[PDB]
RNA sequence: CUAGUAACGGCGAGUGAAGCGGCAACAGCUCAAAUUUGAAAGCUGGCUUCGGCCCGCGUUGUAAUUUGGAGAGGAUGCUUUGGGCGAGGCUCCUUCUGAGUUCCCUGGAACGGGACGCCACAGAGGGUGAGAGCCCCGUAUAGUUGGAAGCCAAGCCUGUGUA
RNA sequence: GAGACCGAUAGCGCACAAGUAGAGUGAUCGAAAGAUGAAAAGCACUUUGAAAAGAGGGUUAAAUAGCACGUGAAAUUGUUGA
RNA sequence: AAACUUUCAACAACGGAUCUCUUGGUUCUGGCAUCGAUGAAGAACGCAGCGAAAUGCGAUAAGUAAUGUGAAUUGCAGAAUUCCGU
């Protein structure tokens, strides 16, 4: 799809349109997202030990 | 990129999907024809889908989706 | 019973020094009574102490500021009058002593100080 | 390597952001400070000792005397307009010396100052 | 959420507070509501309770049941209000405690440091609507 | 008796005959106090005790080591 | 990072750097070696009407000048100043600052369920007779009342000696 | 100020009287032990009788929650029935 | 036939597991730099009507002065002590 609709503040379409940027047309890797995602929710963590 | 959705729906998750230990999988959607989880039956990786489904006024309704 | 401390700032040396004796015959006197009966007895020793107390603090503090104004213009003030600190805060430099600096040191800065400026983009 | 106790002298560094913070905080804090002036001191582009690096060329401690005198900058003047000064360098050769006053002549065109009182 | 670093998100910090609270404190948690008059009239909605208040609880098995304070017991975190008691075994009536969150003050006790209460609650309230609305 | 009273521990560690705490060594100027017994250490370290002038130290430092009066007081 | 490199090794066990390079932070100075010699110019104490008087130290050396990528002394001509108050500001403590206890049911008790609202730069947390944003303390935000000690400082008084 | 930590045989030896109680001539060694209920309303009164105990009766939503107190497993034990 | 023993069930004991809780611990991070001859740290002896295997204090002894808040303390006795008030 080349374009995508501008909404208003009251919700209905402005008539201005947006075209979609090619990020929206790059792979979905599932694995890809869970292997980096698994990663990066351990760099929060605070340390702890006895 | 209907192939691309069933393989994140059943192999890694999706929020309709009823796990039972009797063999067989149910699907939560209340847009389903039948509450299974199979790829012939999901409203989300089939674009084109056919439904029926009934008002509370007791009429019964066709649902057609297209892409 | 009780004597407000409000009362015990205003007077002088004398009157505090009749009634801090008064307060303190009243004192012996009531123990003596007080081994039976100790009842209202007592809550009125509890009182007569603390009285006492706040004499006592009265007649110290005017004579501690009598010393003070003895010793207003002497150099070697008391042990007891002056400032605690604490033992390495006493044997410090004092603040005029660290901030001498050598005669050369100073025309230095006088005619060669830290400027003000800035540098554009 | 682990003969001797390496269990009593392990350091870990879970104050990496922590010490980050600090660090920005330290530079926001000395800016504070010098508030018109840069944080960093001017400093001279000299050339790296060893053969591995003579092609490369990086930032020294502080400007001779010769590049000082060269630009129009008195001695005793430059610590106090942000311009470092080494006693320690020489100049040596053309190249150390007209890299050095081109630079103290750019610091100038883009230095205000101010009078003192 | 909370933005400030003193402030704490901990329940061992906060529990450990509230039950090792000084009198002084004590007296600030110990507060209750005003009532509909009392809010449109003092432009003020909370205060704490003092022993001369005259009150109304306002939940509990005590509810719709209107009196004055007996006692504020700031160490069990319990006013006593009058004729709001039971029997024991003995037949010696005890007051029963009402925590100062399930009563709305009907009549203020008022002296000198009440009214500057009063005021001051009044001229914050009024100077940050005046602040939003202008 | 082997041992008896030590007037700075408090203990009955003094040996009568050579006159030495076995805990605390009272004619010597320093308190007996061994790298090798870490418990030893706790057991008379700073906050065992009273802590009598030490606990005031903090509250002064907060202040600033101020000394006076409040302005305007009786 | 160099780097388990160089080096040393019953050359087995093994032990084991540094220079260069990228960063973080940056800041430079004080004496002794000189003759103030046209003037010990320096300093500790004591008494003090706080203003300035005595004793002593010290010439076997206390000030000023100088500290080797320097310096001194002449000469010459340009360029630089010194004190005292001090409005006000920053840091930190404190005072105050939003909205339902509306109706029904269960319940010993609503803080639960249902209906209708409200606040939100505040739906962090805790208490309250059971899961509470709107019952209470707090929490968010800028303000605001009072105070403490440091630091900075607009300005305003004076400056002076062939320094 | 926090936590992908532990949750009363755990976590510091110590959530509580914890370097306490106790042991040793001494240096030293060093425990066990949290939880009624929303609120003590912590069982008035009658009646057994010498007791950390019953039978009535009462409080409480509940007393088979009675300061042996939330839940109350198994080993082990008693009574009744097959 | 009793008793005794065994198994099972109900009820009643013993014991304190399991579930739930947590003014405790553990670990990390951040701001700051303050003991003592002006007598510290530690050790005793005392001070409350009933009190410790607590806490506070020092013959001014569960405390006095001063400032702020603004109406308590509380297990029971007990205070003509204080409420438009130094
Ligand atoms: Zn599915
Ligand atoms: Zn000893």
């Amino acid at each position: 799809r080349p374009t995508v609709t501008v909404f208003g503040a009251d919700g209905k379409p402005t008539g201005a349109t947006e075209v979609l940027p090619k990020v929206f047309s790059a792979p979905i890797r599932p694995d890809i997202v869970k292997h980096v995602h698994t990663g990066m929710a351990k760099n929060k963590r605070q340390p702890y030990a006895v | 990129s209907d192939e691309i959705v069933w393989q994140i729906i059943n192999q890694q998750f999706c929020a309709f999907k009823l796990k039972t230990t009797k063999g067989q999988n149910f699907c939560r959607n209340e847009y389903s024809v039948s509450g299974l989880c199979n790829r012939q039956s999901c409203p989300l990786a089939n674009s084109r889908y056919a439904t029926v489904r009934q008002s509370p006024k007791g009429t019964i309704y066709l649902y057609i989706k297209t892409i | 019973g009780k004597v407000k401390a409000g009362q015990l700032w205003s007077k002088n040396k004398e009157e505090l020094t009749k009634i801090l004796g008064e307060l303190k015959t009243e004192l012996s006197q009531l123990r003596i009574q007080k081994i039976s009966s100790s009842g209202a007895k007592l809550n009125k020793i509890h009182d007569l102490r603390k009285s006492i107390a706040r004499v006592l603090t009265v007649i110290n503090a005017k004579q501690r500021a009598q010393l003070r104004l003895f010793y207003k213009n002497k150099k070697y003030l008391p042990l007891d009058l002056r400032p605690k600190l604490t033992r390495a805060l006493r044997r410090r430099l004092s603040k005029e002593d660290a901030s001498r600096v050598l005669e050369k040191t100073k025309k230095r800065l006088t005619h060669f100080p830290q400027r003000k400026y800035a540098v554009k983009a | 390597h682990f003969r001797k106790h390496w269990q009593r002298r392990v350091r870990c560094h879970f104050d990496q952001p922590g010490k980050k913070v600090t660090r920005r905080l330290a530079r926001r804090a000395k800016a504070a400070a010098l508030a018109p002036r840069p944080v960093d001191k001017l400093r001279p582009i000299v050339r790296c000792p060893t053969v591995k690096y003579n092609r490369r060329t990086r930032l020294g401690r502080g400007f001779t005397l010769e590049e000082l005198k060269a630009a129009g900058i008195p001695r005793l003047l430059a610590p106090t307009i942000g311009i470092a000064v080494d006693h320690r360098r020489k100049n040596l050769s053309e190249e150390s010396l007209a890299a050095n006053v081109q630079r103290l002549k750019d610091y100038k065109a883009r230095l205000i100052l101010f009078p003192r009182k | 959420m909370k933005v400030r670093p003193t402030v704490s998100s901990s329940r061992r910090k906060a529990r450990k507070a509230h039950f090792s609270a000084p009198s002084s404190v004590r007296r600030v948690i110990m507060s209750a509501p005003l009532s509909k008059e009392l809010r449109e009239k003092y432009n003020v909605r909370s205060i704490p309770i003092r022993k001369g208040d005259e009150v109304q609880i306002v939940r509990g098995a005590h509810k719709d049941k209107e009196g004055k304070v007996t006692s504020v017991y700031r160490l069990k975190y319990v006013i006593h209000v009058e004729r709001v008691t039971r029997e024991k075994a003995t037949g010696q009536t005890v007051p029963i405690g009402i925590h100062p969150s399930n009563v709305v003050i009907t009549k203020l006790h008022l002296d000198k440091d009440r009214e500057n209460i009063l005021a001051r609650i009044k001229a914050g309230r009024e100077q940050v609507a005046k602040a939003k609305g202008k | 008796k082997t041992h008896g009273l030590c007037r700075r521990c408090g203990r009955r560690s003094l040996h009568n005959q050579k006159k030495v705490c076995a805990s605390c060594g009272y004619p010597a100027a320093k308190t007996r106090k061994y790298n090798w017994s870490e418990k030893a250490k706790r057991r008379k370290v700073t906050g065992t005790g009273r802590m009598r002038y030490l606990s005031t130290v903090p509250r002064r430092f907060k202040n600033g080591f101020r000394t006076g009066v409040p302005k305007g007081a009786r």
